[PDB]
């Protein structure tokens, strides 16, 4: 089967600036199947051009595709506010991995909160360390939870917000999950993050029992 | 004892577009099937390819057409699929043989060569050996078209538009179906 | 009005049945190319099924054996039937008109399936704390843990406190059961004065729940 891969992952750019998203396949494809999706958070996929280069109906004309071969490109000139959603390319049955165009703000370091888990919690037998990450950008960023010195893995779980509509931030929360016995067992409980905004890993803990 | 003319079905200059896929009647002749390296595609069904040289049938249908590559998987018995489905149809006792071999360097143009097309759009699957040559507007919702293409109304066929720059999956592959008829009438094609 | 209305999604156990239905408008859908579409949590979008003006009909290969899809020309409806579905399939599946040539153009709205073993579950409701020293900003939460199914709604003094609010998506913890986070950001010195509640709904357990977040000590 074909193997569309779409670039960049992540597009960040300014409403008004020009927008280049490609999509290459693994072999020379019929430019008459290829078609350009635009998705929404919650809405369904919305087609935007088919047979490469021709806009669907009611699509305005800042939309254009265009390429062959092994490489296709679907360009929005002058990018609205309305146009920060997901892309994806599609021919035939297979689809492209899609690509996000993100608002473009100046960049923002996180600020770094730990939560050690509530009595109420502890009473049950289950231990939640919160590790929260705020408003930040861009959304890459790392977050590495230590026990008594000790890097934990496979023991969280992590969600980030959307980009907020104000600051155009994002906001993460880690979860590290252990039994109240290993709970116990240690002192200190911190986690780390490194982020393009730090200079150095910020790492914010806590000492079990203040 | 005239020999078969397989040379114009399999050397032939133009083969037709699968969606108008041509038959050659053949007739009162000896065939040296042994006869027919570069053919890269030779499935026989029904019959071994060997003892053809040793069997008479009332009749032969060489049936001719191009196709992509990706597609000749659907030139055989009980296939599915657009070619299969709205072009041409084997049987499911189909007694014959496929043979099939790549065409890239005559059948592929530098931007593109339109002239092959197969019918995208038809409402049921053809009958085994049907031929579907109509190019009216095919209507896909509630309303009439009147030959007139737009919303929920396309024209059936499609180009293939090959191009030598098309991976082997994509390019053009020339076909001959070769049908074995036994009439109730005397064998007039033979072999050696 | 040419659209396509689909339904029939729900909740199913691992190994269960469900019949999605898509009723078509303005186009007939025996006399098109009908494709099923899934996008799992989080993913992209991924072809499910396909069935041809003529009838014909091809699947993924990780539906093979297990999905069927079909249509009714008296209702004009297409169909697709889920057996022996297991934990991968839970998607928000859409139902599509592909025209090949002229793309996937009208779609459905979509219908969520979700698949796991799985008992409706209240929430519980823990506070996250401020620190004791606030290196001039304090943040302060809720955990929503261990609820199922979907979906819980916070808010913060009964709608009052928006600004300043992050309720995170929630994560499906290796129990089957969902946990969510909601915290909020104040200044230091709003702390000693000013109290805060969140306001946690589960409504397909009916359990309202308003819990207090204060300092620790
Ligand atoms: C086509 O011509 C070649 C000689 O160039 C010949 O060997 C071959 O047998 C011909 N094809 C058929 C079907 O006879």
């Amino acid at each position: 089967e074909i193997v569309l891969t779409q670039s960049p992952g992540t597009l960040s750019l300014s409403p008004g600036e020009r927008a280049t998203l490609s999509c290459r396949a693994s072999q020379s494809v019929s430019s008459s199947y290829l078609a350009w999706y635009q998705q929404k958070p919650g809405q369904a996929p919305r087609l935007l051009i088919y047979g490469a280069s021709s806009r669907a109906t009611g699509i305005p004309g800042r939309f254009s595709g265009s390429g062959s071969g092994t490489d296709f490109t679907l360009t929005i000139s002058r990018l609205e506010p309305e146009d920060f959603a997901i892309y994806y390319c599609q021919q035939g049955v297979t689809f492209g991995g899609g690509t996000k165009v993100e608002i473009k703000r100046t960049v923002a370091a996180p600020s770094v909160f730990i939560f050690p888990p509530s009595d109420e919690q502890l009473k049950s037998g289950t231990a939640s360390v919160v590790c929260l990450l705020n408003n930040f950008y861009p959304r890459e960023a790392k977050v590495q939870w230590k026990v008594d010195n000790a890097l934990q893995s496979g023991n969280s779980q992590e969600s980030v917000t959307e980009q907020d509509s104000k600051d155009s931030t994002y906001s993460l929360s880690s979860t590290l999950t252990l039994s109240k016995a290993d709970y116990e067992k240690h002192k200190v409980y911190a986690c780390e993050v490194t982020h393009q905004g730090l200079s150095s890993p910020v790492t914010k803990s806590f000492n079990r029992g203040e | 004892t005239n020999l078969c003319p397989f040379d114009e079905v399999f050397n032939a200059t133009r083969f037709a577009s699968v969606y108008a896929w041509n038959r050659k009647r053949i007739s009162n002749c000896v065939a040296d099937y042994s006869v027919l390296a570069p053919f890269f595609a030779f499935k026989c069904y029904g019959v071994s390819p060997t003892k053809l040289n040793d069997l008479c049938f009332t009749n032969v249908y060489a049936d001719s057409f191009v196709i992509r590559g990706n597609e000749v998987s659907q030139i055989a018995p009980g296939q599915t699929g657009n070619i299969a489905d709205y072009n041409y149809k084997l049987p499911d006792d189909f007694t014959g043989c496929v043979i099939a071999w790549n065409s890239n360097k005559l059948d592929s143009k530098v931007g593109g060569n339109y002239n092959y097309r197969y019918r995208l759009f038809r409402k049921s699957n053809l009958k085994p050996f049907e031929r579907d040559i109509s190019t009216e507007i095919y209507q896909a919702g509630n309303k009439p078209c009147n030959g007139v293409a737009g919303v929920n109304c396309y024209f059936p066929l499609q180009s293939y538009g090959f191009r030598p720059t098309y991976g082997v999956g994509h390019q053009p592959y020339r076909v001959v179906v070769l049908s074995f008829e036994l009439l109730h009438a005397p064998a007039t094609v033979c072999g050696p | 009005e040419v659209q396509l209305v689909e339904s029939g999604g729900g909740l199913i156990q691992p190994g269960g049945s469900l019949r999605l239905s898509c009723a078509a408008s303005g186009i007939t859908v025996t006399s098109n190319y009908m494709s099923w579409v899934r996008q799992a949590p989080g993913k992209g979008l991924e072809w499910v099924s396909v069935i041809y003006p003529g009838g014909s009909t091809f699947y993924a290969d990780s539906v093979k054996g297990r999905f069927t899809i079909s249509r009714d020309n008296s209702k004009n409806t297409l169909y697709l039937q889920m057996n022996s579905l297991r934990a991968e399939d839970t998607a928000v599946y859409y139902c599509a008109r592909d025209l090949v040539v002229y793309g996937m153009d009208v779609w459905g709205q979509g219908t969520t399936v979700t698949v796991s073993s799985a008992s409706t579950k209240g929430p519980s409701v823990f506070p996250l704390a401020p620190s004791s020293k606030s290196t001039g900003t304090a943040a302060l939460g809720c955990l929503v843990k261990d609820y199922f199914p979907e979906p819980v709604t916070v808010s913060w003094n009964s709608g009052a406190l928006t600004s300043g609010v992050h309720t995170f998506p929630a994560v499906l913890q290796s129990s089957g059961l969902y946990s969510l986070s909601s915290v909020v950001t104040v200044p230091s010195s709003s702390l000693g004065t000013q109290t805060y509640i969140c306001n946690v709904n589960h409504k397909p357990s009916n359990t309202k729940v308003d819990k207090r977040v204060e300092p620790k000590s």
